[PDB]
């Protein structure tokens, strides 16, 4: 029944942030009791032997069943290497019926995903990055998956729109900036949405005083906007894409393939799993000749 | 043109000697009632100097 | 004023014949949801 | 027991009751409706078997491991 | 206490007198032919916006008071300007406007009439001016930045959520000089009826609260009424003139909030802007500090129309 | 100097510590024993606000700034420099407003007045330590106090506001809006009823009781009377400044989630959850 | 049951009563046409094999 | 017993038992229909063994 | 001991005292109803082996933290 | 006021209400308990 | 007023109640006790 | 003692009687409030197990 507060900002301008101190344990205690313990590494010699692996070309055997017990125990649960296989034939893409094994088809894709997250924007993760298991969390499908609906959904702001601005840079009135005061609403509301995905409120990214500065602001302003750039990549080449490969099942009203949002990763929290270090002991999901210093086991 | 100048700081300003006009007037009719004040220098009327005492008429009934 | 007893004795009569007259259709109403649809 | 309308008013008391009695109905009414199983504008002509039923106890593990909806 | 009086026949010379005053009648609440108008025009604009309301949660009884504070009958759209609008599409809105304005109007003139009829002074009019004033710049503002989407919403929750946005998109009101001299009239409002109030109670011992035969007679509750303030604080108002310090305070605060509302959008589109060049803002530390590719890398876009179609991204 | 009917009413009496020691005036001033504390208080108060400023980055009046510590420093004494100095005049603030109170209690008293102005500016004192030391105190460190600076408190609201995503949701901020609306319009009609009956057209009786009864029935529909309205005056305007404390020491304390998800409670009525 | 207008004046029941029906009726009407099933408005000509009906139990 | 009602009139008191006991059923049902174990209106048909029930502790 | 009625009035007493059981009586069952371990209507039928327990200590992993970063 | 006559008559209802509301109380728990017991 | 006559009865009834009602609270531990110990 | 010929026992009786129970509460808020004697969740705990602070 205590409040947990956090200073973000300069004494007396109430940038802060305000926890109630049970919520907030029993949130966090359903993340570390649950968090899956990851098995330990292993350098092997010798050529690979795979007849249809396409991604994790670049690591050796150990790793990648290293790997594969890692993507079962995140995606699927600590054994299910059904979930993806044909059990009597790993290299296989399709079930004995011919029909395709769609669960492998995509997780092909989510590790190219995947390294491009942690390759192309450290500026978002940097060095905690993310694995199958920060949107997954054990389970087949993450949370915050969303669909078209209408034209003015904020969520577009994660796929093909671009633009959210709505101050003026100057004093005096222009032809520079013609925005709505509908359009302070539905930037207000897209932000409302980021403010809950991230269990923070405003001040966490603004000095409220001016929404536009940025100097004013905490730097995390600056990683949220990098994680919008990301989730536009992401959503449009990797997660939107998947329309044809899904059964119908996991599709939305207009046929399209779901989509992430900032929830999907942060799940509430302000860093996803409160900022647990996962992807540091999974070469093969780095996207990167060094994780923080830490060479990338070639082969 | 002028740069520091601006209509929003004209209007202010335009308030301002307003308001302070206002003020005035208020005081003026805070001192219908107990002024001269006493003193034991002799009356004394502060600022601003107060408007008179006024009278009232009372409706007919006669 | 009030109620005289042999009033109170009429009214009484009534209200409780009311009462019971009211609970015997909401008897039958409740017939009538239970074999269509029950809820145990 | 006739003499409980000595000690209240014969009149007043059946306004009261009413009242209580329409406010009651509506509610368990507007209860009912606001439900599933029984949101009977909507699905009255279901038959009881295949009438919606509130979600159960897995009677189980509540743990063994998901297959994906086939293709 | 606990002694009423109870008058049978017509106090005025419970009841009430049935009679004149001259010009005035007595007896029912007064309408007049302005107050009959002023309660038609103010009804269809009333059933406007709840039937559109009502409309928008498809007509659902349930949905209409369970989401009531939620619902809202909306402006046009931005791009048709002062055009007018579609129907459904901010038509309604402007409609309500109007007849609600015309309303309002007739309430006006039904008090100005009324005030005149009793043979009183015209301050009540020119009172209810002043907040009438303040309401106009709600049609004026949008007028003069030339949109009718600039307009508030009709609805509980969706006019505050325009009030929010209002003060964002014009860079925090706050730093409105105008504004904040609204709301210091509005502090002052309260500062003192307060005063006032608590002043009138604590002589209604001695008749201080029969404050006209105190006006045309001063009593001792008026002298100690005056006592008090300027023994408190070293000056004080008189029975009469307190009830002009009253007037002004009231009267100021929706007067210098149109003055704010004016000018936003016309001649400040950055208020807190404008408190920099006018040395308003004061100075704080650094929160952070771009560098010169961050300039560029986060400047965003002006905010676009919404995305009109499904894309399938088949690749 | 002395109103023109003053000099009778200043008797000794009606103190409520000094006795007779304190019991004079200066000017039109009545002084006291709170007279003599409150001065203290407002003198070593304000001159501490001016070190404020000479300390820091500029004298503009709109811009100084004298800031509360950081969080970090819970409910001690921070640094003088670095907020304790914020605290000192805190301190100050609320003996001069206390001083205030008792001060007008005496003069009440001395004049035969009832009680009703001392605890009707109870009403602010109760806003004001209910932002500077009851919601701090609750949330654990001073720091949580408003700056002291003409617009730095400004910025201070906006961001607290903002801590709730949308402070507008706050149901106690509503009713503490509408109390504080509601005042002003009851303000305007109470002023125009008592100046336009004292002050009728030119030649023109002046008006009655009677008639400004009639009219004000005219415009609510109900005739409040000569002490009803000034009855509703003051609770209109205290009302206003104790909802304003609940609606802020509720956000923190009590909530904090955005004020939009307070509303839920309605959505899951049983009656059409 | 005559007596009974003896206890209560009909001036005031039938007033209560009116206003109680109308409030009633315009509750239920606006009800249905809100619903699937019967916004008649829209879908009054479909013919009854073809109306909506509401969703059969999840475990179908 | 009896001489109680010599001190509190029947009138009162019934009237104030009346409204505790309705207050507080309808906060026991309404308590109980939020519930999981006891949505009746949803579940009701459900068995004694299908119902819901609370997280057990884990002790590991 | 029975003076202490001659002091205060037994009429009023047991109104004041009932009233103070009622309230007692409601703060410890929603007190209860509260916890984990007490809420007896979702929870009532477990073993009290079963029943929930506060835990020894909470635990971590060394870089996560249930508060973000701040000053 | 009231007499002890129309106390003694009052009282002996009052119980035998308290009684009636009691028994019927008692077999819609134990029904409640046959249905689904909290225990 | 109260008297001497009045008070001495009256104190015969709240101690036999507030006795009878620490008992019939001390059955409700035992009951909940077995059922699930506090400590 | 003679001092309650000073103060009136029918006021400090009941003065006395309301401080005990504020203060009452107030610890038992304050214990139930603490990680070590959070009694209704952990009272099962033995003292060995139960929480203590950092040393
Ligand atoms: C003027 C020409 C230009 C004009 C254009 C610009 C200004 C326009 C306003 C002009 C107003 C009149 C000024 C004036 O000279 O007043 C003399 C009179 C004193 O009473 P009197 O009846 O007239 O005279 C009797 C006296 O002469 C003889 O009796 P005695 O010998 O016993 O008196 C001792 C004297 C000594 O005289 C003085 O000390 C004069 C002090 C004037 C101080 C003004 C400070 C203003 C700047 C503050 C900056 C801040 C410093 C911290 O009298 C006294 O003891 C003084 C009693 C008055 C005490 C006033 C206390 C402060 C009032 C509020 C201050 C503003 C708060 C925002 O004092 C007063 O009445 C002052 C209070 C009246 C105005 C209150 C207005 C409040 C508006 C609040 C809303 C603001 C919204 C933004
Ligand atoms: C002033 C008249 C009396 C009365 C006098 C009788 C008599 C006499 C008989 C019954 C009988 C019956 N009554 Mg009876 N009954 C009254 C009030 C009620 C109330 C009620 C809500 O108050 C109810 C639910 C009942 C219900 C019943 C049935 C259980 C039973 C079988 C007949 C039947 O189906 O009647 C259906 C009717 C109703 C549910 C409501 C209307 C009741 C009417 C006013 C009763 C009189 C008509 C009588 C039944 C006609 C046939 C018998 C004649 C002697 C020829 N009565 C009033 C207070 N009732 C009969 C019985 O026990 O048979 C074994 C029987 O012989
Ligand atoms: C994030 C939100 C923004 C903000 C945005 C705005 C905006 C936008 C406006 C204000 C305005 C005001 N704000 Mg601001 N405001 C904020 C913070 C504050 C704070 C604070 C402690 O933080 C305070 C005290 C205030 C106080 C005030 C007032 C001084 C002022 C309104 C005066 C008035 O009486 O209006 C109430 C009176 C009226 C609206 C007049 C109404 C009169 C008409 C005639 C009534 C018709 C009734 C009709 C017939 C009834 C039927 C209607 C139908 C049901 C539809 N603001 C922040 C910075 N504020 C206004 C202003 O003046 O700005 C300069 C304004 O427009
Ligand atoms: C000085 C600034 C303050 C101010 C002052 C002020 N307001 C005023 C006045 C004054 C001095 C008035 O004299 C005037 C008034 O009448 O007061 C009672 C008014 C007023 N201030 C109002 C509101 C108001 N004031 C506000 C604010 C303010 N008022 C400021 C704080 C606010 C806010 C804060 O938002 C509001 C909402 C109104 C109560 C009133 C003006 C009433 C008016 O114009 O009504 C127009 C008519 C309608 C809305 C239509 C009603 C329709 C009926 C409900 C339908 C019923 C059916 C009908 C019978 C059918 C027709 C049949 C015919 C045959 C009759
Ligand atoms: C409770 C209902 C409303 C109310 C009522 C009210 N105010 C009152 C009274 C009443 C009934 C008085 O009797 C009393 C009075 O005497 O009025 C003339 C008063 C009063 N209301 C005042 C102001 C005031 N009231 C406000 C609000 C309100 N007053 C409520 C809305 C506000 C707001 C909202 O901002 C202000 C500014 C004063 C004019 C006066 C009290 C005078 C007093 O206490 O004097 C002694 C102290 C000083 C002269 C100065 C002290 C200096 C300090 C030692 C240092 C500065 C510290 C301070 C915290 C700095 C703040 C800086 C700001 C930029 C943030
Ligand atoms: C699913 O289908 C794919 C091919 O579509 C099989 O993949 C094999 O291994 C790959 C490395 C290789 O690239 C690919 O060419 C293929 O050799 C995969 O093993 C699964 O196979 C089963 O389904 C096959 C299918 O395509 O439907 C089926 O193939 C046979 O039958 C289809 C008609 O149903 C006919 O078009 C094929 O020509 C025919 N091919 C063969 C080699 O028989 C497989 O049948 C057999 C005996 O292989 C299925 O395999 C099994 C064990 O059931
Ligand atoms: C569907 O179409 C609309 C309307 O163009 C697109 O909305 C645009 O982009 C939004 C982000 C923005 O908010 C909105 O103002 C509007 O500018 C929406 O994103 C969808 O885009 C896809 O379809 C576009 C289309 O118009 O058909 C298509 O646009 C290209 O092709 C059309 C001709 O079919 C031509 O008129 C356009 O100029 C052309 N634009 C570009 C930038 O090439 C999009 O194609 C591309 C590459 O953008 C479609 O996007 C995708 C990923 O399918
Ligand atoms: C979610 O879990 C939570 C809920 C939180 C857990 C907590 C639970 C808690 C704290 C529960 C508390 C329970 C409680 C405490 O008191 C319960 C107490 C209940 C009681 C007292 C019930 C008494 C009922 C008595 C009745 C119905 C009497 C009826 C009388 C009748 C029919 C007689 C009518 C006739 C008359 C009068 C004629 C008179 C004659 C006359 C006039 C003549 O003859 O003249
Ligand atoms: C969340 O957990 C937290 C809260 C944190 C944990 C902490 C909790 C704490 C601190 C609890 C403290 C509890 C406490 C402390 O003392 C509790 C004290 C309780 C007490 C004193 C109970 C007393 C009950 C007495 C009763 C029921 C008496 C009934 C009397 C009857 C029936 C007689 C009626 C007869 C009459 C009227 C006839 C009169 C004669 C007549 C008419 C004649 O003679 O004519
Ligand atoms: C069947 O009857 C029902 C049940 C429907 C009746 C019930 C109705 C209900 C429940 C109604 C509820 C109404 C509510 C809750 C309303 C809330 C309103 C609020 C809070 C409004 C707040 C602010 C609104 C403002 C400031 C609006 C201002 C609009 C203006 C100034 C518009 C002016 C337009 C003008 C002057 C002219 C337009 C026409 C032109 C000249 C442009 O020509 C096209
Ligand atoms: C729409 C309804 C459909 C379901 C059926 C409802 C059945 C209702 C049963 C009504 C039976 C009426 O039967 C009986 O009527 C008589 C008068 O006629 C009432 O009799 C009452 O008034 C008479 C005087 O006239 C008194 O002497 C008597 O003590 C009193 O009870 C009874 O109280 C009622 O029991
Ligand atoms: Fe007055």
């Amino acid at each position: 029944a205590a409040t947990d507060t956090v200073q973000v900002g300069y004494r007396g301008t109430a940038m802060e942030q305000n926890y109630d101190h049970g919520d907030l344990k029993t949130k966090f205690a359903q993340v570390k009791l649950p968090q899956s313990p990851p098995p330990a590494g292993e350098s092997p010699p010798g050529p690979l032997p795979w007849k249809n692996v396409q991604v994790l070309n670049d690591i050796s055997i150990a790793e990648f069943n290293r790997t594969m017990i890692a993507m079962s125990t995140w995606v699927a649960g600590t054994g299910n290497c059904a979930y993806c296989h044909n059990v009597a034939a790993f290299q296989d893409d399709t079930l004995p019926n011919g029909k395709p094994l769609y669960t492998k088809i995509v997780a092909r894709r989510m590790l190219q995903m995947t390294r491009n997250i942690n390759g192309n924007y450290s500026q978002h993760v940097k060095n905690t990055g993310v694995t199958c298991y920060t949107c997954h969390m054990g389970k087949p499908l993450p949370n915050g998956l969303w669909f078209y609906s209408s034209q003015t959904d904020y969520l577009r702001h994660y796929l093909d729109r671009d633009g959210a601005r709505v101050i003026t840079q100057g004093v005096a009135p222009s032809n520079a900036n013609r925005s709505s005061t509908k359009q302070a609403e539905w930037t207000y509301a897209l932000m409302i949405s980021q403010s809950r995905s991230l269990g923070v409120n405003c001040t966490y990214c603004h000095n409220t005083r001016q929404f536009a500065s940025w100097r004013e602001a905490p730097p995390a302003r600056v990683t949220a906007y990098h994680g919008i750039l990301m989730l536009r990549d992401v959503n449009q080449n990797y997660l939107a894409p998947l329309q044809p490969v899904y059964p119908a099942v996991r599709l939305g009203a207009m046929g399209d393939a779901p989509k992430a949002q900032c929830v999907t990763c942060h799940n509430g929290a302000y860093k996803p799993l409160y900022g647990a270090q996962m992807a540091k002991d999974f070469p093969a999901m780095w996207g990167r000749a060094d994780w923080n210093g830490v060479p990338f086991p070639g082969i | 043109m002028m740069e520091y100048i601006d209509g929003a700081q004209i209007a202010l300003y335009a308030f301002w000697l307003f308001f302070f006009g206002l003020i005035i007037y208020l005081r003026r009719e805070d001192k219908r009632e107990g002024y001269p004040l006493e003193s034991p220098q002799g009356p004394r009327d502060g600022w601003p100097k107060g408007a008179p005492k006024k009278t009232y008429v009372h409706r007919d009934h006669g | 004023g009030g109620m005289t007893e042999e009033e109170a004795r009429r009214f009484h009569g009534y209200m409780v014949t009311g009462t019971l007259g009211y609970v015997v259709v909401a008897s039958v109403a409740h017939f009538l949801a239970w074999s269509w649809r029950p809820w145990f | 027991m006739h003499r409980i309308w000595l000690m209240y008013d014969p009149r007043r008391v059946m306004v009261a009751l009413v009242g209580f009695l329409a406010v009651l109905a509506l509610v368990i009414h507007f209860v009912l409706l606001s439900s599933q199983r029984y949101s009977w504008i909507e699905n009255g002509t279901l038959g009881a078997d295949q009438a919606p039923v509130g979600a159960s106890a897995p009677a189980a593990a509540a743990e063994m491991s998901p297959l994906p909806p086939g293709r | 206490t606990r002694v009423q009086v109870r008058t049978v026949p017509e106090p005025g010379i419970f009841s009430y007198l049935a009679g004149k005053f001259g010009d005035a009648q007595i007896g029912p609440i007064y309408l007049g032919w302005a107050g009959v108008l002023s309660l038609i025009f103010g009804f269809i604009a009333i059933e406007i916006i709840g039937l559109n309301m009502w409309a928008s949660v498809g007509w659902d009884p349930v949905e209409f008071i369970r989401q009531l504070p939620w619902l809202a009958l909306e402006p046009p759209p931005p791009q048709y300007g002062l055009r007018v609008p579609p129907l459904n599409q901010g038509g309604w809105y402007l409609m309500a406007g109007f007849f609600l304005t015309v309303s309002i109007i007739l309430w006006w003139i039904r008090i100005y009439r009324r005030a005149r009829a009793l043979q009183m002074g015209s301050h009540l009019p020119w009172a209810f001016a002043s907040a009438i004033f303040l309401y106009s710049t709600f049609f004026f503002q949008p007028l003069l930045v030339g949109s009718w989407s600039e307009m508030v919403p009709f609805g509980i929750f969706p006019h505050l959520d325009w009030t929010s946005a209002f003060s964002i998109r014009y860079g925090n009101l706050y730093y409105n000089p105008f504004h904040a001299l609204s709301i210091a009239f509005l502090y002052g409002s309260a500062v003192l009826f307060a005063m006032h109030g608590a002043t009138i109670l604590a002589v209604a011992r001695m008749g201080g609260e029969r404050e006209i035969e105190q006006i045309t007679d001063r009593g001792t509750a008026a002298e100690r009424s005056m006592l008090f303030w300027r023994w408190c604080m070293g000056f004080n108002a008189t029975m009469e003139s307190i009830h002009r310090w009253a007037w002004w305070f009231a009267v100021l605060t929706t007067f210098t909030g149109g003055i704010g509302i004016l000018l936003t959008g016309t001649v400040v589109d950055n208020w807190y802007l404008w408190g920099v060049k006018h040395g308003l803002v004061a100075p704080y530390p650094a929160q952070n500090q771009l560098t010169p590719e961050q300039q560029d890398l986060l400047r965003g876009r002006y905010q676009g129309t919404a995305p009109d179609s499904f894309p399938s991204y088949v690749v | 100097a002395m109103l023109s009917f003053e000099k009778k009413y200043r008797v000794r009496g009606g103190t409520l510590i000094g006795g007779d020691l304190f019991d004079f005036w200066f000017g039109p001033f009545y002084v006291g024993f709170f007279g003599v504390t409150t001065i203290f208080f407002v003198t070593l108060g304000t001159l501490l606000c001016v070190w404020g400023a000479a300390m820091g980055p500029t004298w503009n009046l709109w811009q100084i700034n004298i800031a509360p510590p950081d969080l970090k420093y819970g409910l001690g004494l921070a640094p003088l420099r670095e907020g304790g100095l914020w605290q000192i005049i805190t301190l100050c603030a609320l003996g001069a407003f206390g001083s205030w109170a008792l001060r007008q209690a005496e003069i009440a008293r001395k004049l035969g007045m009832g009680m009703h102005i001392p605890w009707a500016y109870g009403g602010a004192i109760l806003a004001y330590t209910t932002l500077v030391v009851i919601r701090p105190f609750l949330l654990g460190a001073w720091g949580h106090g408003f700056p002291y600076g003409i617009f730095s408190h400004l910025d201070w609201v906006s961001n607290v506001g903002y801590q709730y995503l949308h402070f507008h949701y706050n149901p106690a901020h509503m009713i503490a809006v509408t109390f504080f609306f509601t005042n002003c319009l009851a303000l305007a009609m109470h002023g125009s009823l008592i100046l336009s009956v004292t002050n009728p057209p030119k030649g023109t009786p002046t008006g009655t009781s009677e008639q400004e009864n009639v009219f004000f029935r005219d415009l609510l529909g109900y005739s409040i009377g000569a002490i009803g309205i000034h009855r509703l005056g003051l609770f209109l305007a205290v009302g206003a400044a104790v909802w304003s404390a609940i609606c802020i020491v509720i956000s923190g304390p009590f909530w904090t989630q955005g004020w939009p998800e307070w509303w839920n409670w309605w959505l899951n009525l049983p009656i059409w959850k």
